[PDB]
């Protein structure tokens, strides 16, 4: 009866996405070819007989990242009405893909969209994979967001965002696409998740062992996460968290809608034999700074809420006690206000894993999806990097050559130093 | 989809596009037929880019040759891959310019122009949507700088909304071919400030220093620096025309490299290069070719790059890598170097990786930065210019064509203007 | 229920405690893969079903002897989490261990600590196996021990040093280095035992008829004694001593709480068979100067208090008799104040003997932790070695580099001085 519709957004979307429907694939017993040899209801519609297509829209303003899709093992999954393909590239810039080339192809997306969504009964909310730091997926994303207010308003939206790092990032125009694209994010988006590749990466050295990663081996460990969040759609579990009640729980504000996520435990096949995964230790791997999804402190952080959801063998009799255990600590710490701070998911079904999979396999996994003062930090130093880059006018005039005007600026800049402010005064 | 129009001119440019277009047939393996030999069934996604697919399977280069007099189209029909070029597209005149861009700019230049106004048309309709020209010519002499600036303005007119690429050889001050070279780069380079969108300046003084010590060639000819040259150009558009994990087209570079309107010229660089000896011993690691690529020797523009730093940095790597050894190597590199980067903009790098490598070697590196180290280039030419215009030496010959002596003053204030924009942020 | 957390800190450290080991392993039927096919819950923690994993830290700034265990035959018996390895050595020096390189990896380990401390209930003490004149088992083991008395304070503590020797001594910079440790193990440690190679070499000589023994011969030995100290928690005897009662017992006053250990029998394989091995000769050897554990001196020392540990076929019937004849006895003598000065433990499992031993298997085992005025007398030497070498300002360049202010040296050696003076005072 449920349903969601899943949206991806340029070259990053698509490239996190095909890892996601493997897993999704992996984990209801179908081969590419679409015939199973229920649960899966959400995601797959069974046409006529023995066809499974997923609920998805690609959209890239290149070809080459789509046609990648189109010529591998899963070319029978899906079909050319699904994946719409672009002429011109955004080419790294926000204003390429929001007013001049975003108008063609926006047009064709939405009816299919409404295609797909008036097809399935159950719309619990949407999902939308992009980067904040790429052209398309912060130009394109925007008016998108934009678009999907008119039509249906109330209906849930998540994003699973890749952020910038201050250290390790692959583009030098980044500051500025990430300032634009955050204007839209506050007014459209129900809830957004963030995640940083640079942190990510110190995972995958530290702890996997494997000092040789590439974004095959990210995009696994994301589809995971994402796959802990409608976990519980999909599965009957002793207790259940559907997307609305997390939205309840986790989002306190209007302004602030930014949790962040954390993945544990995570580690190589050998290191599972000798390494006794309890309830505790998981937990206690959630909160540690060093397995974090973003480059951020927790120790100068406050956890306003966050929710946790286990899936595999757990029962609450041990979990009461894990939860305790946290909030005794005092390195861990809580704002004034909220007394009671956690949501709690179970599921019996166990995370599957992909063959020849980085990961071990486990019986046990937690997704803690923090709401906090942590992330407030991250954005001072991104608004500094920002700054110094507009002081010169530096990199503006290809902007203003695609129909920018120079007041955008000012508005995105100003407000989002505004918003810093509302985390303090959240936080006093 | 996505298609780019290759056009020459000038003895050297059109050499040089003679070994490219080889080079880029290799790639793709086609033969002097035209005929597909090839195994790798990604060669033939994007083939359309370069190769127009005609009649029988034959695929035909997708190119203009242009040239003042018909004695380098000999021996480019008589070489390899030669057969390959359609017999329309060669475009050629009687006269010549005689080194002089008076002659070349104005009355010899504009005579030939209007065949290949007409020729490029034709080429622009049979794509589906093209997005860019690339350019390949010189500016010492009269032949290649004169048609080619007079070219590509008049480009501007009928299409404004497309990117524009010039691959030029400036001249040295040791290795001077001509005597005007001072002349004909001060008139030339005037066009090429406002018409073009990215210009990579090579100099063969470079080349050589390359060829001697790093490739331990004992017999070095203009054929080793096509080869080298050429490698630069296939580096660059490598994205386009093959998958990658993190692709990077032209127009992207553009907007990262150039963040002023008038700096917008960048110096090529290539790696791994190795000789027989060094061959073996030699670890091709991720490492060891980003420190060899940051070597002011190593570079293909004869200047001190450690004179003053780079504005921005792209790179474009080819053959299958681990990000993390990647991306964390030019972040290393920044910060060992924190005098050398400018500080205003902070996070100076750009990144690309193509999963399909050159054939034979594993891995390799285009380097393309932007320095205001560019400023010893230019000013030993503007003294040069000065020595030579001081005594009104050489001037019959641009006379002559009517030119008056305050149109040298002109471009030559314009020049100036442009070398102090790197002083300014410097 | 209960539990203990060894660790081991330097070569030394490394080198004792593979030996201990595998000893244990021995004990309780346990091969190298870590599945046996309860008593031993206190070292080992069965993880998911049939894999035992040592309660376990391995501190070392080389690789070398890290990796020697990580090759060899218990590679399948630890993982790399347990095995924590610098880059550069502390190089035979206590100021490059303290303050230079100290920095950096003790911040590892003590997050390692806290998950292996957490993970136990019933936490009993801490094992820290070093040397004195070590460069890494005295600048480390310091800082350590500063560290360890934040997080927990109360919970005891227990240290087997090699004592360095006055004759035969293997490097030059020894004196110093067992000065400025002592300054740290004063304050924090609340018993360390001590073991002198030169004492062990002459008891290996005579006794087991062994003229060519190497340090696997005395790391076996000192096994042995260590077992002798936990046997009592891990078999349930007649008569039991925890650590806690043993600290209670043996150790008098706050300055003094230096013993030194003392065991048989240790004879040879042949020689078991002549030597009727009975209980109140076991005993005479245990006060025998010939079997002394450090170059000392019985006869000019006094016995404050002695723990005696018996394992093996033993009763109480003849322990009292053995007990009343020592007493009885005036070459043993006993300070004024304490007119009882014994405690007794008793336990009915033999003790183990490996495979390819030089020790013979024995019925009857007993092991003797004395606290007395021997020990006082030497320091003394050590204190005139040590003041020697400072006198022309020998070898303190090295120091100073390190970040070794002078003042050290004179805090240290002044101590020193007043601790000797200590025993003086209380054996009057
Ligand atoms: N990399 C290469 N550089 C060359 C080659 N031939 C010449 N050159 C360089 O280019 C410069 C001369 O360029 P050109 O001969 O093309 C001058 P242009 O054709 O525009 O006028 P004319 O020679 O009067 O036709 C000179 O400084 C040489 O160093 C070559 O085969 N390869
Ligand atoms: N984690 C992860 N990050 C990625 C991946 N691919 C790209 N990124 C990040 O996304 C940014 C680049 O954005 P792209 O998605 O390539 O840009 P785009 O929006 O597609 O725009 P065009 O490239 O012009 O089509 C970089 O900062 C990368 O670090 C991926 O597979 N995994
Ligand atoms: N009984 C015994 N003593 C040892 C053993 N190994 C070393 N020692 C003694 O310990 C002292 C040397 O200490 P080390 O442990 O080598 O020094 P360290 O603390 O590891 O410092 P570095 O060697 O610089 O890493 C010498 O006086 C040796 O007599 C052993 O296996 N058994
Ligand atoms: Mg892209
Ligand atoms: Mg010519
Ligand atoms: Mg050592």
């Amino acid at each position: 009866m449920r349903e969601c519709i899943s949206i991806h957004v340029g070259q990053a979307g698509v490239q996190i996405g095909n890892a996601c429907w493997e897993l999704y694939c992996l984990e209801h017993g179908i081969q590419p070819d679409g015939q199973m040899p229920d649960s899966f209801n959400t995601f797959f519609s069974e046409t006529g007989a023995g066809k499974h297509v997923p609920r998805a829209v690609f959209v890239d303003l290149e070809p080459t990242v789509i046609d990648e899709v189109r010529t591998g093992t899963y070319r029978q999954l899906f079909h050319p009405e699904q994946l719409i393909t672009g002429k011109e590239d955004a080419a790294n810039n926000y204003a390429r893909g929001h007013y001049t080339i975003g108008k063609e192809i926006i047009d064709l997306v939405l009816d299919r969209i409404r295609k797909l969504a008036d097809q399935c009964t159950g719309l619990q909310g949407f999902l939308v994979f992009h980067s904040f730091g790429g052209g398309t997926g912060s130009g394109f994303t925007s008016l998108l967001m934009e678009r999907l207010s008119v039509d249906y308003g109330k209906k849930s939206k998540l994003e699973f965002s890749i952020y910038p790092a201050p250290q390790v990032s692959t583009a030098v125009v980044e500051p500025y696409n990430s300032i634009l694209t955050t204007h839209t994010t506050l007014e459209h988006s129900d809830c957004a998740f963030m995640v940083d590749n640079e942190a990510i990466y110190d995972i995958c050295r530290r702890n996997l062992d494997i000092e040789r990663p590439t974004y095959t081996n990210l995009n696994r460990l994301i589809s995971q996460i994402v796959s802990s969040i409608t976990a519980s759609l999909r599965f009957d579990g002793a207790l259940n968290v559907d997307l609305t009640e997390f939205q309840t729980n986790l989002v306190p504000y209007p302004r602030i809608h930014f949790p962040l996520a954390t993945y544990a435990p995570v580690i190589s096949a050998e290191k599972a034999y000798h390494e006794q995964l309890s309830v505790a230790e998981i937990t206690n791997a959630c909160f540690e700074p060093a397995n974090q999804m973003v480059k951020c402190d927790p120790r100068h952080g406050k956890y306003m809420a966050c929710c946790l959801l286990y899936r595999g063998d757990v029962v609450p009799k041990d979990v009461n006690a894990a939860i305790a255990t946290i909030k005794t600590k005092r390195s861990i710490q809580f704002v004034d206000w909220c007394p009671t701070g956690f949501k709690v998911g179970i599921n019996y079904q166990p995370p599957t894993v992909v063959p020849g999979g980085d990961l071990a396999k486990v019986q046990r996994a937690v997704c803690m999806l923090s709401n906090t003062t942590a992330i407030a930090e991250a954005w001072a130093r991104l608004d500094h990097k920002f700054d110094l880059m507009y002081a010169k006018r530096a990199f503006v005039h290809w902007y203003v050559g695609e129909g920018m005007e120079e007041g955008e600026f000012s508005e995105a800049r100003e407000d989002m130093a505004a918003l810093e402010k509302d985390y303090e005064e959240v936080g006093v | 989809m996505r298609e780019i129009v290759h056009i020459q001119a000038g003895q050297c440019g059109n050499q040089i596009g003679a070994k490219f277009w080889e080079v880029i047939s290799d790639e793709h393996g086609i033969d002097p037929t035209g005929t597909y030999h090839g195994d790798s069934d990604l060669q033939l996604d994007r083939i359309s880019v370069y190769y127009n697919e005609a009649t029988g399977g034959k695929y035909v280069p997708r190119a203009i040759l242009v040239d003042l007099e018909p004695g380098t189209m000999d021996s480019v029909r008589s070489g390899p891959f030669g057969q390959i070029f359609r017999p329309d597209n060669f475009v050629f005149g009687q006269s010549g310019a005689g080194n002089n861009w008076a002659k070349g700019h104005y009355t010899e230049g504009a005579e030939l122009v209007d065949s290949v106004l007409d020729v490029v048309r034709k080429e622009a309709e049979s794509c589906d949507c093209l997005q860019g020209f690339q350019l390949t010519h010189s500016l010492g002499g009269g032949t290649g700088s004169g048609m080619g600036t007079l070219l590509i303005s008049k480009i501007r007119e009928e299409y404004p909304d497309r990117i524009m690429n010039t691959f030029s050889v400036v001249p040295s001050p040791k290795v001077s071919d001509t005597v005007v070279e001072p002349y004909n780069a001060t008139l030339s380079v005037h066009q090429l400030v406002e018409n073009t969108d990215e210009t990579y300046c090579i100099d063969n003084e470079a080349l050589y220093d390359i060829c001697f010590r790093t490739l331990k060639l004992t017999t070095p000819t203009y054929g080793d620096l096509n080869h080298l040259v050429s490698a630069t150009m296939s580096g660059v558009t490598t994205c386009l025309r093959f998958p990658g994990q993190l692709n990077a087209d032209l127009r992207k570079l553009a907007v990262n490299m150039v963040p002023f309107p008038r700096l917008h010229f960048f110096m090529p660089g290539f790696a791994p290069l190795t000789s027989r000896g060094s061959q073996q011993y030699r670890a091709l690691t991720v490492p060891e070719l980003t420190q060899q690529v940051f070597d002011a020797k190593n570079m293909m523009a004869a200047c001190d790059p450690r004179h003053g730093r780079y504005l921005t940095v792209a790179a474009v790597f080819r053959g299958r890598m681990s990000m993390k050894e990647v991306d964390e190597q030019m972040l290393n590199v920044q910060n060992k170097n924190s005098s050398y980067f400018v500080e205003w903009i902070p996070n100076n790098v750009k990144t690309a990786v193509c999963d399909i490598p050159p054939r034979g070697l594993k891995m390799a590196v285009t380097f393309i930065g932007n320095s205001t180290a560019i400023q010893e280039l230019f000013k030993r030419i503007s003294e040069q210019f000065t020595a030579m215009f001081r005594r009104k030496a050489f001037l019959h010959w641009y006379t002559g064509e009517g030119m008056d002596e305050m149109e040298f003053t002109e471009a030559e204030s314009n020049m100036n203007d442009l070398v102090s924009e790197y002083q300014q942020y410097q």
